[PDB]
């Protein structure tokens, strides 16, 4: 709903995945509005790819 | 042996590599149309 | 922090964190629960239905067809006889040579 | 998708998302209508989502169709398919400057937009005579054509240089030809296409290998250097880069000459030259038709010193003699000259 | 054999077959024997279930279903249904048929010999859980019981099998054909005892033996683990969520302002932006390097013959001395009469590269006994403060000079509007940056590190004297031979491929090293002449310095021509997206601009503190500039820092297009960020310029 | 969020993928069963050379 | 690179090898200059569409 309740969910899922001995990066990982990111050496932006 | 050999019989020679013909004929039949770029 | 043994075969100090204490800080930590990890493999299965049992299918099939020249496909592997990194080809020759 | 657009549906204007902005060939911007036309035809899933569907027809060979052609009871508002197939007486029509058909009362029946942009190659070896769309072709065939036009006719064009006017250097096969000189050293390769053969022509040198490989290159304007004198070039590059060069003093793969046989090579075509070269050209090898105010004198010298490269030659004075190389094994000895 | 399978069979037989074995992972066609066999087996199936039907109650009149041929998911999940729904135990191998009647699972086969042996086999594979029926080639049948099928079904299944048999053998077929049993030839794997007590010592904490992990997963339920863990987890153990601001970004390495750290040295093997070639026009001929140093030197002969050098600078360990002799005999072979390029006075060679005072190995057991031999601290790189000479490097590398140094072959005609496209877009990069000086540099080094490479063919324990030429062309057309002075490179004993081959480079250089002390801390200088370009007089001053790099510095300098490629990688990328934007191509009109577009222009840099703009172009310099200048200054430092530089950017463009971004650790950014920035000059730099770039989006991003 | 994970392979137990591969082939032969389980136990004792 | 490793220049071109006079021979020899492969000399060809 508002963006407390996603980092709300957010660290529910960092805690789950220290659970399961995945450790998530936290000097090397950073939030935004969906439409841009990363994966794998692929930025995505509103459509365009690089 | 590219400028002075034997010169040998090539007939047939499509037959046996059909296939990279096939190819061929089908690129020089094209018909290239348009180019669209991305959606944003 | 998890329990620490020696190993009965090789005689080696050996350390198992699975289900181990889990953390009091954001350092990294390997001890990694049993009953999560089965619980997030039992959603898993229920929300993809029969698809454990037909991968597994599968993979016991490609086992069954296969043959032993597969293993030749890889990068360097460590040769056991000479103790040094050798091709994938010699080193499956020599392991086939020394079970002879 | 094209009914649509012509419809002016409004749910076709609301289904416009990204910028319409599209170019045509000439760079003109397209109508609105053939601007939302081409933008759909790019863009198809965007105005179906938009339009809205409703129930198919219950009538027994009308039903209706998805976004991608499949037969569903929802279907695109005021779309049905029937399999009672509609059936498919010459006149004539004027034409305007902008290649628009207009009919007798004057409505437009076909623009000059609605070409299909398909690009395809023709079954048959077409063949074309005018000069104007040469450059439809790759260069070296651009070369070929305006090298060949030029040696049919080169009885007229000498005729003409002989008199000295201008009107010589805009034939329609040099405009064709200017095409793919480089835009950047277009004028100089002028400037010094013109002087050279200024120079010839005044001191009989008139050498027919030399006129025939820099007569092109005389159309565009001259530009001359802030001293008033014309630039100095060992050879001329076009466009493509590499081979695409016309080498001005030995000879290049795009052109090259055999005096001993008299025979003239244009991009790997050869061709002879009988008739059109005088006893007296081959004594006046090549050394009075290289450089803008330049002519032989003597021979190599080592004394006077190795080859001097046209940066020397350009910031040269007059009454003064140096050295220059045609090629491997050719050297010769040239003397600057006022005219 | 493909030709039989599609006559014989139905399409759709054989596209279910194909279908269904493709899923094993591997190529269906080398291999179609078993695909033969799997659609024998499939018409087998299907015959038998379209005879016998059932009704309410179960009258004769289906009673078989099918689940080969489905995927093997549907199939599994039909059968899990299946025997939950009947109260029977689940085989654990996918039965290839169901029957209502019997309630039980069934399995067919289809063999070469006498059945008997295959269900007996069979059997002892799945002991007693699923019944089978078997059918041979050569009429022989096998049921575990006698009431599963009619006369009718094994009449018809006889019957195929035997044409089928027949038919084989027509167009030898027969001979080729494999058995059943192959595919299933390992089916008994025990373990031994060794194996399964690693095994059992391999079981989280808990556990006894493997039997008891097996158990308490085959049988317990975990559901609501999850959140039973996570609610006795510590509050610690959370992300600390930070939404990210303008004023929280803040500069990286500030350390790099202090004036009390010293400049950064001139680390490069090269000079780039200082090089003097000393042209000599020639033909165009190709001629072996020591025959164009010959000559080149031969024009300069006042260069050649100086023997008195009038020391300017001087490196802090490397003496003078010993360097100017070397020079003196690499000038002196050069300029003999033998074809080879062979260094004969070894003597100044071996003691100026430090060549002899490499340590002596002896046996470990002496150093083992030996009190005063330990292990040496780690050289950690020095810290530096921001080099005012990288500027000046970035800013000349980028300019457009003279000449050019690229001639790359021809491509075939283009036809297809990408290829136009392309064909455009190479123009106007090469037009761009034909004649740019990075250019130049980017060939020079290529050739260089390529004869290096080269000479390392067969001469290894010999010291070789190497000229750094390099061919260029100028706009008038006339092509010069450059040589930007010499280098020898000593032996490598060893012959691994990453070991240093100490080289001394001597290159020619106009420029006074006075002028920028601290650019020529490690370089050796000299004064030989002076040359006359305008009749006016300029020295000529020779940088000599010693440097060691291995046969994998000598493919990455080989390979450092693709800086090249990868300008144009970045340029395209820039115009896909601007193209993106809109639904066309963007190329012209980004470059020349149209009648409803305008030339675009990019920021390029700063003029008095001010932002200055230029064309595309300038942009596309600057990118070639800025790509050759990481390759030649490439260290872990700089790909790290461009690693974590990297999140860093992303994030300032997260915030820069609204998109509320939000960090979790950001000192930890900044501190992996900080952790390569120590003596690199190309990273000192570009963290310069990422500071000032970021108080630029700062004060522009008020507006 | 591109999140990153620090010390991937440095985490990950062998002990945790036998119980993968052991939950996964619950419903198969003890013989693939035993044959899926044999590289995981033999991580679980690997030995590192220096 | 192909050119420099095999020796195989342009027939019309003017490098000096021992392999490139039989190479000049050929292309002063041959009336199909278009359909020469690139290994004898002859023009490459090859674009994107092949």
């Amino acid at each position: 709903k508002d963006e407390e309740t996603c980092m709300e969910g957010i660290n529910d899922f960092y805690r789950t995945c220290k659970l399961l001995g995945i450790n998530m990066s936290k000097k090397k990982s950073y939030c935004n509005e969906t439409g841009m990111f990363e994966f794998t050496s692929m930025f995505y932006r509103d459509g365009f790819v690089s | 042996w590219n400028t002075y050999g034997p010169i040998g019989d090539t007939e047939g020679f499509e037959r046996v590599y059909e296939s990279f013909f096939l190819r061929k004929m089908r690129l020089d039949n094209a018909t290239w149309g348009r180019i669209t770029f991305g959606p944003v | 922090k998890g329990k620490q043994y020696i190993s009965d075969v090789t005689g080696c100090t050996m350390v198992d964190p699975t289900n181990g204490p889990l953390p009091e800080d954001n350092e990294p930590s390997a001890y990694a629960q049993l009953d999560c990890v089965l619980e997030a493999l039992d959603r898993m299965d229920e929300e993809h239905p029969g698809l454990f049992q037909a991968a597994s299918q599968n993979a016991m099939e490609t086992l069954m067809v296969t043959t032993v020249d597969k293993l030749t496909q890889g990068r360097q592997t460590f040769d056991w006889t000479v103790c040094r990194n050798q091709p994938a080809a010699t080193a499956l020759n020599t392991t086939i040579t020394s079970f002879r | 998708i094209l009914c649509m657009v012509f419809s002016q549906d409004t749910r076709m204007f609301q289904g416009v998302r990204g910028e319409i902005n599209f170019l045509n060939r000439a760079g003109q911007l397209l109508s609105p209508m053939y601007q939302l036309q081409r933008y759909f035809l790019n863009r198809s899933n965007d105005l179906f989502d938009q339009w809205g569907y409703e129930e198919s027809p219950k009538a027994s060979e009308l039903h209706g169709i998805n976004e991608s052609m499949n037969a569903s009871d929802y279907t695109l508002k005021g779309v049905v398919v029937t399999r009672n197939v509609i059936d498919d007486e010459t006149e004539k029509v004027s034409i305007t400057k902008n290649l628009s058909l207009i009919k007798r009362t004057g409505e437009v029946i076909m623009g000059a937009n609605d070409v299909s942009e398909l690009e395809s190659q023709a079954q048959l070896m077409i063949t074309y005579d005018t000069p104007k769309m040469w450059e439809m072709g790759t260069t070296k065939e651009l070369v070929q054509n305006t090298y060949q036009w030029v040696l049919k006719n080169l009885v007229t064009l000498k005729a003409q240089f002989l008199l000295g006017k201008e009107d010589m250097f805009q034939w329609d096969a040099f405009e064709a030809f200017e095409s793919i000189i480089p835009q950047k050293m277009a004028g100089q390769y002028s400037g010094f296409a013109r002087a050279v053969l200024k120079q010839m022509r005044d001191q009989e040198v008139m050498k027919t290998d030399q006129f025939i490989k820099l007569l092109p290159f005389c159309f565009s304007p001259p530009k001359l250097r802030s001293n008033g004198e014309p630039y100095q070039f060992l050879k001329l590059v076009l466009k493509g880069g590499g081979e695409n060069f016309i080498e001005v003093r030995k000879g290049s793969p795009l052109f090259s000459y055999n005096p001993q046989t008299e025979v003239l090579t244009i991009c790997g075509r050869m061709m002879s030259l009988k008739g059109k070269i005088e006893d007296e050209e081959r004594n006046r090898s090549m050394g009075n038709a290289v450089l803008a105010g330049f002519l032989v004198s003597g021979k190599y010298d080592p004394d006077l010193g190795d080859f001097k490269t046209i940066e020397e030659l350009e910031k040269l004075k007059p009454g003064e003699k140096a050295n220059i190389l045609l090629y491997q094994g050719k050297p010769v000895k040239v003397v600057k000259r006022k005219r | 054999m493909d030709t039989f399978i599609t006559r014989n069979f139905q399409t759709t037989i054989i596209q279910k077959a194909k279908n269904t074995m493709a899923e094993f992972s591997e190529d269906p066609e080398l291999q179609p024997a078993m695909l033969f066999n799997i659609c024998v087996h499939l018409e087998v199936c299907y015959v038998i279930s379209d005879m016998n039907f059932l009704d309410e109650e179960g009258k004769a009149y289906p009673q078989y279903e099918v689940i080969e041929g489905m995927p093997r998911t549907i199939a599994w999940m039909v059968q899990r249904s299946l025997a939950q729904e009947h109260g029977i135990e689940t085989p654990k191998y996918l039965a290839d048929l169901f029957d209502y009647k019997t309630k039980r699972f069934i399995e067919v086969g289809i063999t070469k010999g006498l059945a008997d042996d295959y269900f007996w086999k069979k059997k002892e594979k799945l002991g007693n859980s699923m019944e089978l029926m078997i059918f041979s080639y050569n009429q022989d049948y096998s049921l575990s019981n006698e009431s599963s099928l009619d006369e009718e079904g094994k009449g018809r299944v006889l019957s195929r099998l035997t044409e089928l048999q027949a038919e084989l053998s027509l167009k030898n077929l027969w001979q080729v054909l494999i058995g059943e049993e192959d595919v299933e030839k390992g089916i008994d794997f025990k373990l031994g005892q060794t194996i399964s007590r690693l095994r059992d010592i391999s079981v989280p904490a808990g556990f006894s033996n493997f039997e008891g992990m097996r158990s308490y997963i085959d049988n317990i339920d975990p559901k609501g683990a999850i959140e039973r863990n996570l609610a006795r987890m510590s509050p610690l153990v959370s992300v600390t969520p930070k939404k990210l601001t303008w004023e929280d970004l803040r500069p990286i390495g500030p350390h790099i302002y202090n004036h009390e750290l010293p400049e950064v040295p001139y680390n490069a093997f090269l000079l780039m932006s200082d090089e003097l070639g000393l042209a000599n026009m020639t033909e165009g001929k190709s001629k072996k390097p020591k025959t164009l140093a010959k000559e080149c030197l031969e024009k300069y002969s006042t260069l050649r013959d100086q023997t008195d050098p009038i020391l300017i600078m001087k490196s802090e360990k490397a003496n003078e001395n010993f360097l100017w002799k070397l020079w003196r005999d690499c000038v002196n072979t050069i300029s003999n009469e033998e074809m080879s390029n062979e260094l004969q006075k070894t003597n100044y060679a071996k003691w100026a590269t430090g060549d002899g005072l490499t340590y002596q190995k002896i046996m470990k057991e002496v150093a083992i006994d030996d009190e005063t031999m330990c292990q040496e601290e780690p050289k950690i790189p020095n810290k530096c403060r921001v080099a005012a000479w990288v500027q000046t490097e970035m800013n000349l590398l980028s300019t457009l000079t003279s000449k050019r140094a690229l001639d790359l072959p021809e491509i075939g005609p283009d036809v297809a509007p990408v290829e136009h496209v392309g064909s455009e877009r190479r123009k106007y990069f090469v037009n761009e940056i034909n004649y740019c000086k990075a250019s130049t540099v980017m060939m020079k080094y290529v050739l260089f590190h390529t004869s290096l490479l080269n000479e390392s063919n067969a001469s290894m324990g010999k010291y070789k004297v190497i000229p750094i030429t390099n061919r260029v062309v100028n706009e008038k057309g006339e092509s010069f031979d450059m040589l930007y002075g010499l280098a020898v490179k000593g032996q490598s004993h060893l012959r691994g491929d990453t070991d240093v081959v100490t080289v001394v480079t001597f290159e020619f250089s106009s420029t006074d090293p006075r002028v920028d002390s601290g650019k020529w801390p490690k370089y050796t200088v000299f004064r030989i002449g002076s040359l006359f370009v305008s009749g006016r007089e300029k020295s000529v001053y020779l940088y000599c310095r010693v440097n060691g790099t291995n046969k994998i510095q000598m493919k990455w300098g080989m390979e450092a021509r693709r800086c090249l490629l990868q300008s144009m990688q970045q340029m395209e990328a820039i115009v896909e997206q601007e193209s993106s934007i809109q639904g066309y191509d963007m190329t012209k009109a980004c470059f020349k601009g149209d009648r409803v577009n305008s030339p675009k222009t990019f920021s390029i840099g700063t003029q008095e503190g001010k932002l200055v703009k230029g064309s595309f172009g300038k942009a596309l310099r600057v990118i070639f500039t800025k790509c050759l200048m990481h390759y030649v200054f490439g260290n872990a430092q700089l790909e790290g820092f461009s690693a974590e530089s990297r999140r860093l950017l992303l994030l300032i463009q997260a915030l820069k297009d609204r998109k509320g971004p939000w960090v979790f650790d950001l000192e930890g950014m900044y501190s992996g960020i900080e952790e390569c920035i120590s003596n690199n000059p190309w990273v000192i730099q570009s963290a310069y310029w990422f500071n000032e770039w970021l108080g630029f989006e700062k004060e522009g991003s008020k507006v | 969020v591109t999140g990153d994970n620090t010390k991937w392979n440095e985490c990950l137990n062998p002990r945790i993928f036998l119980a993968m591969t052991e939950r996964i082939t619950r419903d198969s032969p003890i013989w693939f069963r035993d044959f899926c389980s044999i590289a995981p136990v033999l991580f679980s004792n690997k030995i590192a050379r220096l | 690179d192909y050119r420099y490793t095999y020796k195989c220049h342009r027939g019309d071109s003017k490098v000096e090898g021992k392999r490139m006079k039989i190479i000049k021979e050929l292309w002063e020899n041959t009336k199909g200059r278009d359909g020469l492969l690139v290994a004898d000399g002859g023009p490459n060809i090859y674009n994107l569409r092949n």
